């Protein structure tokens, strides 16, 4: 956690359902979004942090 | 794993956005469709429904 | 000379467009359209925005 890792992810197409569908994913909770609405948009300047 | 849970651990990973202020590269499972010219449509634009 | 019927004109001018300039203003919601605000949120949140 100190030394944590982020990534940038670009050009890609964004499917959630392999992701929210998988068991052991069994928290989702977003906030400047609903958790059901993610498919229904489209997104840039995306990054994640591991 | 002798520790209780609260104790065991958890693997996070966090996601950041900015929404629509830029142009859109990363889509969802939308297909798209030929536009109109002077016809009352309604769109979706990469968001902008 | 006749600045007085000028002024009628420019305070209903002025009245009617502050009224355009203020849907600028998110009133402490999400952003100030509609359709965003239905397109990203949940119902319950989207309805109290």
């Amino acid at each position: 956690v100190y030394a944590w890792n982020r990534k940038r992810i670009s050009n890609c197409v964004a499917d959630y359902s392999v992701l929210y569908n998988l068991a052991p994913f069994f928290t989702f909770k977003c906030y400047g979004v609903s958790p059901t609405k993610l498919n229904d948009l489209c997104f840039t300047n995306v990054y994640a942090d591991s | 794993p002798t520790y209780g849970v609260g104790h065991q651990p958890y693997r996070v990973v966090v996601l950041s956005f900015e929404l629509l202020h830029a142009p859109a590269t990363v889509c969802g499972p939308k297909k798209s469709t030929n536009l109109v010219k002077n016809k009352c449509v309604n769109f979706n634009f990469n968001g902008l429904k | 000379a006749l600045g007085k019927l000028q002024d009628v004109v420019n305070h209903n001018a002025q009245a009617l467009n502050t009224l355009v300039k203020q849907l600028s203003s998110k009133f402490g919601a999400i952003s100030s359209v509609l359709n965003d605000i239905f397109s990203r949120l949940d119902p319950p949140e989207a309805e109290v925005q």
